């Protein structure tokens, strides 16, 4: 897999050149601490995110838990909870690395074809991923609503800036969007 | 491509784990060390031709037999390829300083180097002398900070070890 | 026992490698973070009984049915075992803060926890409530520095995730 | 495997107690940078150390490279160079971890019995390890002699203190001594 | 130890077979060829010191830099070891001529040769030059019969190939 | 198809080897032995019908019960198939003499023979008697040279062994 | 494995010496054709030898085919016929190679311990091997008796000498005697 | 232990048969006197054989008498001289008996495992045994060379035949080869 820095190396090697834009690399390093806060915000809340995302997918489409639905019976609901956790894990890896290589290569490559072969609905999966994308955005910004969390609300206590890591939110969101693109 | 973050992600993935305390802690090490190795990476990017040229000149000064008819430094093409090879190793070292791991040197320099040199009858000693010269050349704070030079020297020693 | 240094050594050993640039860099992360997590480890060592007691009291306040005849908090032995279990989790978290990894919690708390609780008809919700109370209780700088509390909260969330 | 910190945890768990001696752990952390210098000094010079140690063993016992000697023929010399590098690798792991567990469990456990079964001389092996122990001491202190190094002399340029990391030298030496004890 | 007969026995054993038509036929090849290769083996046994000495002298004549302080032929010990190594290769070739296979050269010369030479900074070119000199030196019927010399030359080329 | 040359190539290929001393030496054995086995192959090609007929007649003379209603030689179709089967074995033996190995007999005669005869209730003894008759029939130099007949007899004994 | 020639090489390598006794090697080559006749005589008659040897063992000891006997029931008789063929195969390999290494390393090493663990009688096995040794001697000399062969008598038609390959008979017999020694 | 005659009895007892080949036994008896000459030639020269064989092993491998060598210090040289004499003693017993049983049972059984456990080199031991095998051949034939004996040359004065007891030389050599096989 690549990270943000080995991505710059691979790009440079296409012209057998040294990496000369050290300023960009220094910018990556300066956002290092906030990046670690963003990964900690997702990993620390992953169980709440997965169960809420899969429950949300199901409350919007009740057929998933009726005759012939793909979260029926118990075995399929369990398999689906597992897949939502796996996808979220590979997205958190990509955010920690600052590069989608690990997500693309180890999770998304052949996912659509696997789901096609199993009869797993890509539509309903895309909805679960949309909810996790929204959850991740809120946890990175440390602004989860009490309305959607109730007694499960968590505050991370990262040091606040005005933009609330808008750039990391966009990056995280772009990784979830690669999942959605891979299934769409 | 081996770095701090790819190593901890690969170990997390083998066990099906989210990033945890030890993964983030490892990456904090990169945040602290990056200034030193990016200082070295920037110096090397700025001056790679001069650094490579003097290392090449050192290894031919040590092994002037390479200039004799049929030997590895005996034609204009051979001379240019030899100097190019030293610059290749230094470029891969620049990449390792950017990445904070041996990945680029492992994958693009060291893997296959022995099969190639054996097949073309290229002696290893001149490569070792060039890198060894580069390893002994630098001093701080003249060339860069002590920690920048430590990073640079460690990657030169790593390449030397791969050929020894 | 998973830590920064055991992770990089295990990855180095699998590939037959000496410690290299990325291995030392990872350990520099531990050198930077140790102050914060050893601050948390020392606070928890100093006050574990009070921290565990209030977490135990919180989970029984949430689930008073546990006090009814035949339920899991209904006898003096059960009450003592339940409070002991909360202290066990906090002691394993103290160990994780010392080590800078989930190793102690992984090997001594989480492995087998669900088999044991299922076999003895112990509901998991009170365990989750105790840890969840502990997770929401702390604040900086009252209890410890922001980074000390970050490390403590992450290990509580890790235990919570293992039960969820 | 354990490191110095998980060693303190395992000791504490024998009485299901918290780790209370945080001062000792802070002392480990304060010697962290010099420990990284010590590991870098060995890793950076490992090829020079192995070839010099095995060559030294041989120049003191010529039978290793004569009829029936255990560095004869080419295959056995190669196997012995490999073993000296392996032993040095596990010693460097132990020094990086501040604990012998990885050396004990992954290298020394059954080594004597293996060598007995192969006819590998444990005496000559002990001499190779003695030389590596002396080499390691000099490289950690950044005081290799020109007499033993010639043109291969290396300087690390670590920041000098009067004791030259005597405590790390003793620790490194104690790991080499575990190898010698395991083969004696 | 690879020979005609050990090869057919190993193939027979892998399939659970008695020796059959093709096994005996293969050994008839050894009966025909033995005279030629035993002629070579006897000549080499008789004159190995002279053959090895002139090959050693040839490689030092080609690479006189080896005589310079710190180089591989620069001390009396180094000179003696280098000449010894050439004799080792020729003794293993004598063994191959006796056996009618590469077994002795495979197991006792070639396996590990590159690890050893790399570890001690011994250049491979002088080894190749010594064997190459020996390969080009012989002529029939002066030194031995055409088929004896064919067998000798093939084993020298085999050693040369292993180093190239 | 097992022969001298396919055996040494398969052993070379399993080890990633070019043909070497022992491979060529093995093939020299084929060059020496071919005259004998090609003499046998040519005699058998020339006279296979007469050789097969007398072997078939021998096995029915030994086991006249085969002529009784419901037995394996009792109808015109059965009689023709039985004589055909003897000729099949002799044709595969002709192929083995051409190739200098058991390959053709192994792959096309022996593999499955026991499953077939068991499934159709064909007794093995008549097959053994036919081949055994053919094995004891020949003499040199009347029928062919001593070495030609040795090759032919060895392949008959090999087929007999496969059925015993 | 070794053959007669690589045996001479291994002996010479114990003093890192050239093989100097080329006369002995030429003597091996001069008996090459009769050696191939000897191997052909055993291989060509192996089924007759095995069935006669195992049947002989049984006609001398009827308990092998009675309650609790080790050739009872069908599975054990089949296993024993297989072992007699295996032993004869490794002996023929040794005769083709002119060296016992293949027999020692691939057949006899741990055979007694295996038979002890299974309850296979080593006494009765020794008797089967004695009969095969006698059969082999007769087939090498091309003097099988009609009394022991009946209608199964075979003649090889090898070119006769007065001694009838006494030296090859002794060699073959010494390999069968290694089997007997390994089980005794 | 067995001798050549009780070996024939044990072989016969495998079929509860009388020993019928009295001719072979008469052949053993007819070589009786030359066998006693062969044992006398070894026993009478045993000290010269052992010291020359161990000295020869050492002059070919100098490491045995250097740091970590297995004939260092004095105690190990003495132990090795003792072992060479013991092995030669059991070989002479076998030659007197015309059977390897005493050598196999009382000397070779567990020798390799003992040497493995002590770190005694089996390679160097094999070389000592090779030299004793050559010495024994020459003493049995009463043709020791002045070149290898100097002032220690001994002549036995046995009655000469043209073959010089070739059959006893081969037998003696086969016993030394069992030692080498047991250590190889
Ligand atoms: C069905 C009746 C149904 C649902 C189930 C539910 C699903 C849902 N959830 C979100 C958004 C969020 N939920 C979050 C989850 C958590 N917050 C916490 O603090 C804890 C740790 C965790 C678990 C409870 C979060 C953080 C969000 C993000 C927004 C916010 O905080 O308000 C959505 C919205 C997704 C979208 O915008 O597309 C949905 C649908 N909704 C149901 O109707
Ligand atoms: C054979 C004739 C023979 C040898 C070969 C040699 C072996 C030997 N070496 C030492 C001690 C050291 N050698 C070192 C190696 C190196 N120094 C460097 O700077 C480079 C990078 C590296 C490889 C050449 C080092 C550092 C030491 C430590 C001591 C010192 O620096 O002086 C010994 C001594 C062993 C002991 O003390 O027990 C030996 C024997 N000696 C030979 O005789
Ligand atoms: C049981 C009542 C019983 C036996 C069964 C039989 C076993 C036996 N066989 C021999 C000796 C030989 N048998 C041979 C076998 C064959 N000869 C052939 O020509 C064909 C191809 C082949 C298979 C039938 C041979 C060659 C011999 C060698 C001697 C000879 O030819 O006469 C023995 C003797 C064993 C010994 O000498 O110790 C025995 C016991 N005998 C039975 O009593
Ligand atoms: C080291 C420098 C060195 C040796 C020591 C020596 C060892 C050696 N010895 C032989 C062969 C023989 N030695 C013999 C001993 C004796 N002959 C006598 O008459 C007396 C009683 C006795 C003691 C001195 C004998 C009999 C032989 C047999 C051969 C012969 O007589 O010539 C060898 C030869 C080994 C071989 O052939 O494999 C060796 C190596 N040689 C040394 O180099
Ligand atoms: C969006 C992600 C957040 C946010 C994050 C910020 N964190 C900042 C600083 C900071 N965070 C940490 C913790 C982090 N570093 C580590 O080494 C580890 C674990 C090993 C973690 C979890 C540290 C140490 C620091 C630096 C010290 C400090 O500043 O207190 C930070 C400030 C720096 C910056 O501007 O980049 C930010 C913005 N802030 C937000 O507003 C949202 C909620
Ligand atoms: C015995 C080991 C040595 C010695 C070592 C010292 N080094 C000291 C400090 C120091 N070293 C480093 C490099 C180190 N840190 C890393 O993060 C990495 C790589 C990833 C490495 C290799 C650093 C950064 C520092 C701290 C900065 C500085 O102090 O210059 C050091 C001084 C502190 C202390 O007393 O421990 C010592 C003593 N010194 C000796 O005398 C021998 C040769
Ligand atoms: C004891 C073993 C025998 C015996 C054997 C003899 N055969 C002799 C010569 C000979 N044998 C063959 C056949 C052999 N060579 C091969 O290449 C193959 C198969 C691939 C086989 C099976 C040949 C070709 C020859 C040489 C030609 C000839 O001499 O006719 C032989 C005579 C030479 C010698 O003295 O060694 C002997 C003695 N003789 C006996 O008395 C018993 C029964
Ligand atoms: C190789 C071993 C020899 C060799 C030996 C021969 N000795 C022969 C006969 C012989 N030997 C003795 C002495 C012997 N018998 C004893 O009872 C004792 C001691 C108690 C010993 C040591 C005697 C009495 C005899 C018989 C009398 C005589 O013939 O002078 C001998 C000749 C008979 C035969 O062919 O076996 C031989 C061959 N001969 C050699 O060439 C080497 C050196
Ligand atoms: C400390 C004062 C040393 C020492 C240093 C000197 N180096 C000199 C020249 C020089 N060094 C390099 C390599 C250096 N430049 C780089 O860009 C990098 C890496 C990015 C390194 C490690 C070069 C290419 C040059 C030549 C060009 C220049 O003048 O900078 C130097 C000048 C004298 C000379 O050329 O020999 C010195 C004094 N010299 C010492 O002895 C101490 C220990
Ligand atoms: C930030 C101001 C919070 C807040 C904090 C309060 N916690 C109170 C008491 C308290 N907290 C703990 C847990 C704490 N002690 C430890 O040793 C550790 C970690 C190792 C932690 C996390 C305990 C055991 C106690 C009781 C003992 C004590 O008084 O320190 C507390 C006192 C009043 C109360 O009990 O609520 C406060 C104010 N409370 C808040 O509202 C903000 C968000
Ligand atoms: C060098 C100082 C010695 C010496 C070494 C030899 N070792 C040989 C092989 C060998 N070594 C080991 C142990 C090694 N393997 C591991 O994985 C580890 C730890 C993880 C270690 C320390 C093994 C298991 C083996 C067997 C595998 C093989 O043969 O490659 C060896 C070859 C023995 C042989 O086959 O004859 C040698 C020569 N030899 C010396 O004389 C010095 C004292
Ligand atoms: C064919 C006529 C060649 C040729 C041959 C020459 N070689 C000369 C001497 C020589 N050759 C060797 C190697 C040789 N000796 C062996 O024992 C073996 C193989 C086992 C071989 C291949 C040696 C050691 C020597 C020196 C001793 C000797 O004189 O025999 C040689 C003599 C003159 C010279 O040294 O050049 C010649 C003529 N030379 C040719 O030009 C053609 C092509
Ligand atoms: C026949 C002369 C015996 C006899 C033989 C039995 N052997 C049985 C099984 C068996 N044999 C071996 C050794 C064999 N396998 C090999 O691979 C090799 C050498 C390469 C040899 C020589 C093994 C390992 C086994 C176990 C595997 C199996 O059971 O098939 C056997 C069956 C024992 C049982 O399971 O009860 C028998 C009966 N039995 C006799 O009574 C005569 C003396
Ligand atoms: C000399 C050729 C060797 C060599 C030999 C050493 N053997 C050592 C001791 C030793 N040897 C045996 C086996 C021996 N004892 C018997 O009773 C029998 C047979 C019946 C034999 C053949 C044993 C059991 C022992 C251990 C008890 C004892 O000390 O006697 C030995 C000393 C080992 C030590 O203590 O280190 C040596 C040196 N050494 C060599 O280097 C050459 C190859």
């Amino acid at each position: 897999m690549l990270d943000a820095f080995s991505r710059a190396v691979v790009s440079a090697d296409a012209s057998t050149s040294t990496v000369s834009d050290i300023a960009a690399l220094r910018a990556f390093v300066a956002s290092g601490n906030r990046r670690l806060d963003a990964v900690n915000a997702i990993a620390s809340n992953a169980s709440c995110m997965v169960s809420d995302a899969v429950a949300g997918m199901i409350c919007e489409n009740q057929g998933l838990i009726q005759a012939g639905g793909n979260c029926y019976p118990n075995r399929r609901m369990a398999a689906c909870l597992r897949d939502a956790e796996i996808i979220l894990r590979y997205v958190t890896y990509a955010l920690l690395a600052g590069d989608a290589s690990v997500l693309d290569d180890r999770c998304l490559n052949g996912l659509k074809e696997t789901y096609a072969a199993l009869g797993v609905p890509t539509t309903s999966t895309v909805r679960a991923v949309q909810i996790m994308k929204a959850q991740a955005a809120a946890h990175i910004q440390d602004t989860p609503s009490e309305a959607r969390a109730g007694a499960k609300l968590r505050k991370m206590g990262s040091p606040v800036v005005e933009d609330r890591c808008a750039s990391l939110v966009a990056e995280a969101s772009s990784y979830f969007d690669r999942v959605i693109s891979a299934l769409s | 491509m081996k770095s701090v973050v790819t190593t901890v992600i690969a170990a997390a993935d083998a066990a099906g784990r989210f990033p945890s305390s030890s993964d983030l802690e490892s990456v904090q090490g990169s945040i602290q060390r990056a200034a030193a190795r990016l200082e070295a990476a920037e110096k090397l990017a700025g001056n790679i031709d001069a650094v490579a040229t003097e290392a090449y000149n050192a290894c031919i000064k040590k092994y002037p037999y390479l200039n004799n008819a049929g030997e590895a430094n005996s034609t204009d093409t051979f001379k240019a390829k030899c100097a190019r090879d030293i610059k290749h190793y230094l470029r891969l070292i620049q990449y390792c300083l950017v990445v904070g791991g041996t990945g680029p040197l492992d994958e693009w320099g060291i893997a296959g180097q022995r099969e190639v040199y054996r097949a073309l009858g290229l002696p290893t000693a001149p490569y070792v002398e060039a890198l060894s010269f580069a390893r002994n050349r630098g001093c701080a704070p003249r060339d860069m900070s002590a920690q920048a030079l430590t990073e640079y020297n460690a990657l030169l020693d790593y390449a030397i070890n791969s050929l020894s």
